[PDB]
């Protein structure tokens, strides 16, 4: 039953082990679909969260392994327990609509149609243009605060939206604001914080 | 609050003073621009003996047999790029059986790092998968600590290879500032493992490298068999731990092993595993092994006894129903006065009878032709056993020798056998023996290689004619290969070639008589057969496949 599984790990602060985790899953032919590592107050320690794809039984011995690594003081198998599934995200989206967002991904594997759309930057006065950037601004933040999410940055032609959720909420949320036209996006990988509900 | 023990010494004082700290006497290394600076601080110091072998590979599997002999990590001091990338292939090889190592080698100066200068290499993450723990001191006033953790990280748990990476600009520094500055398993589980052990109606002892990792360790296993009246089994890494001439004894076990220690495993309702991975050519076919201990677990009765140091390796291979953490030669301290004496003569009977009923044997040469491998172990077998057996130290190849010397060669004495089980690297029987000759320079070192694995290695037979290490070479040939004789005493080993039984004692016994501070090859002109037992593909161990004269 190939399930998804999330290992967190009490890991040393050296140099190399990040390498040496990874490696070790490499070893089994593991993809590591997201991984989360940051200092812990103590300086000379991380705690790291890895999920990946795997069967139970794999997926066990493959954390039996880790954790025998020197720098490696714990491996738990978070994956069949209470957790809280938590993921960051931000995304800079285009405030210009998909018909513009067609010229910038044209433009970067470089049109005539596309640049003669009726609501076409090109075909419409400074105000309308305005009024469409905020319009579509309003429905992202709209859109953002229903998911729980804030809009951070704003510029003349994007923003950029922050936003921390199930990872479900996470997909859904991109998916639902991609026909604005995103240009940038960066997610955190899932994390998780056993529950003890 | 500061440690002044290193001020004002360069890297390579701190380093020698390091070694000393670690009672090293012996170590094996090559040099080179990047680590001339350490090169040159042990080479000309008299308190380490320093051995260069012909390739950096031999340097290493010198250490492992080094350690092997005496019970202590085999230092290893390569230069940087291509002399540690030498060593990766005996650096995993003590990582697959558990030989305690560490390799110090040099790296380019920290500022050249990473620019791809001349001779660098990613050393500590090549070194990375193959090694227990590695790291590149990245200042001298790390340097001390960094070798402090690598000893003491090749030597505990699970003994294995480390590497520690030393810039050459770390160690040609000198330090002008200070710097800060054997436990058993859990009582009752032991004492629930005895008691299951009483009341057994047949166990069976199975004895791995991790009895040998104390002296007291092949005593106390006697005392289990003597006070428990328990045959013993030993992995191909095992050999030594119990005295095979012992009627109690059961021999190895595995794809290889002894038919009689096949079969009574398979028959025996408790396991003793003491200090044993359960290696796929020790289990034949992992849900067939053992199944009347499964049974006897699935009524409480009895099962699997595992003792091992390294969590990761109980319960990975084979469920134990009674799992001690911790050293097994310490976990014994505690088992044995546990220990009742009980009537087991109808067991015993049963192995000693199956031990007489399906033994190693073979076809002898019936006429003048080449000889048959197993009378070359016989005739070296009786003439140890009358020369003395605990004089000897025995090392092999890979290949089918190997698991000649593990059949028809008796294991009598601890840390006698020197042989590359978990990574089989052929070659490994030349270096490992000038490594254990180097360590006990007084006993029989004896080298069983192969045609093959032997032209692996060979060129380390100079560097034994150099130092005047006297291993005792006994090679087996068949046939494309080139004349053995003259290619020893091209580089100092006065060799000499056997090729018939009648012609075998005498051969034999001038090869052991000859210098002890001198290397010998004994080639032998040998028809190579099948090994037998042997377990084929997916078949358990009682399905064994004895054949020459017992089908
Ligand atoms: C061609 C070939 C054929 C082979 N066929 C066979 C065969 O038929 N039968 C066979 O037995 N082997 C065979 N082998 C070797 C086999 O592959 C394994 O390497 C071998 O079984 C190792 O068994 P081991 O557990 O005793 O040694 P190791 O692999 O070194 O494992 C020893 C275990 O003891 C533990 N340990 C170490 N020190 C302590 C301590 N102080 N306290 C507690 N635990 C400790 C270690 O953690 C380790 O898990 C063969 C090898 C070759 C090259
Ligand atoms: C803890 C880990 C991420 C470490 N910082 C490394 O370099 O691998
Ligand atoms: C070293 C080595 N190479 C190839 C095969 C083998 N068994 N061992
Ligand atoms: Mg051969």
């Amino acid at each position: 039953p190939r399930k998804q599984h999330v290992l967190n790990c009490l890991v040393q602060n050296e140099p190399g082990v990040l390498s040496r985790v990874s490696g070790t899953l490499a070893a089994r032919g593991f993809n590591i679909d997201s991984l989360v590592v940051c200092n812990t107050e103590v300086k000379d320690l991380s705690r790291m969260t890895i999920v990946l794809q795997g069967q139970d039984g794999v997926i066990e011995q493959a954390r039996r392994q880790i954790e025998d690594l020197v720098p490696v003081y714990a491996v738990l198998d978070y994956t069949n327990s209470e957790i809280i599934k938590r993921e960051l995200v931000m995304a800079r989206i285009s405030l210009l609509g998909t018909e513009y967002f067609e010229d910038l991904l044209l433009h970067h594997h470089t049109v005539a149609e596309i640049r003669e759309k009726q609501f076409h930057p090109a075909n419409l006065p400074a105000s309308e243009v305005l009024r469409l950037k905020h319009e579509h601004l309003n429905d992202i933040t709209n859109l953002t605060n229903n998911f729980g999410g804030r809009v951070v940055d704003i510029s003349e032609t994007s923003c950029i939206v922050e936003l921390s959720a199930k990872p479900t909420r996470i997909s859904a949320f991109l998916k639902l604001v991609e026909p604005f036209g995103v240009l940038e996006c960066a997610r955190s990988g899932m994390m998780a914080l056993p529950r003890t509900p | 609050g500061l440690d002044y023990s290193f001020i004002g010494l360069s890297g390579g004082q701190i380093f020698q003073e390091m070694m000393l700290r670690h009672d090293v006497k012996q170590v094996f290394g090559y040099p080179g621009g990047a680590i001339l600076p350490v090169f040159d601080a042990i080479y000309n110091s008299p308190h380490f003996e320093f051995v260069l072998p012909r390739h950096e590979q031999g340097a290493g599997h010198m250490a492992e047999g080094y350690a092997r002999v005496s019970g202590k990590p085999g230092v290893v001091l390569v230069t940087s790029g291509p002399g540690a990338t030498n060593v990766i292939t005996p650096m995993q090889d003590a990582l697959s059986d558990g030989v305690p190592m560490v390799v110090f080698c040099g790296q380019v100066a920290t500022n050249l790092i990473g620019s791809d200068a001349f001779q660098e290499a990613d050393v500590v993450g090549i070194s990375r998968s193959c090694t227990k723990w590695n790291v590149m001191v990245k200042d001298i006033a790390e340097l001390p600590r960094r070798i402090n953790e690598a000893f003491k990280i090749a030597t505990t748990g699970r003994p294995g290879p480390v590497l520690v990476d030393l810039p050459k600009d770390v160690t040609a520094a000198i330090l002008r500032t200070p710097i800060p500055a054997p436990l058993p398993g859990d009582a009752d589980l032991i004492t629930e493992a005895a008691q299951m052990i009483n009341k057994a109606k047949r166990p069976i002892i199975f004895a791995g490298n991790g009895v040998l990792s104390s002296p007291e360790g092949p005593k106390l296993l006697k005392e289990l068999s003597d006070k428990g009246r328990i045959p013993v089994t030993t992995t191909l890494q095992g050999l030594g731990a119990f005295d095979e001439r012992d009627e109690k004894s059961l021999h190895m076990i595995g794809m290889h092993g002894s038919a009689y220690a096949n079969f009574a495993m398979q028959e025996a309702d408790v396991l003793i595993a003491l200090g044993v991975r359960f290696d796929d050519r020790v289990t034949g076919k992992v849900d067939t092994f053992a199944p009347a201990a499964k049974a006897a677990a699935a009524e409480g009765r009895g099962g699997i006894i595992h003792f091992e140091i390294q969590p990761k390796n109980i319960n990975k291979i084979v469920e134990g129903q009674i799992p001690v953490l911790g050293d097994v030669v310490a976990s014994l301290g505690e088992l044995v006065p546990q220990i009742e004496a009980v009537d087991r003569s109808a067991w015993i009977g049963r192995c000693k009878a199956t031990k007489e009923r399906y033994p190693f044997t073979y076809t002898p040469s019936q006429e003048g032709q080449k000889l048959k491998p197993q009378e070359v172990v016989q005739e070296l077998d009786r003439q140890a056993e009358a020369l003395g057996k605990e004089k000897f130290v025995i090392s092999t190849g890979v290949g089918q020798h190997q698991m000649w010397a593990c059949q028809y060669y008796r294991w009598t004495e601890p840390r006698s056998w020197v042989s590359s089980g978990g990574l089989g690297t052929m070659g490994f029987g030349l270096p490992s023996a000038i490594g254990a000759k180097v360590a006990a320079p007084e006993k029989y070192v004896i080298d069983i290689d192969g045609d093959a694995s032997f032209s692996m290695t060979a060129m380390e037979l100079a560097t034994a004619s150099q130092y005047d290490i006297g291993v005792k070479v006994l090679l087996f040939n068949n046939e494309t290969n080139p004349d053995f004789v003259k290619l020893s005493e091209s580089m100092g080993a006065k060799g000499l070639r056997c090729t018939k039984l009648e012609d075998l004692p005498r051969m034999m016994k001038e090869f052991l008589e000859y210098d002890g501070k001198r290397p010998i090859v004994l080639e032998c002109l040998v028809s190579s057969e099948h090994v037998y037992p042997m377990i084929p593909a997916g078949k358990a161990l009682h399905e064994q496949l004895l054949h020459p004269l017992l089908r």
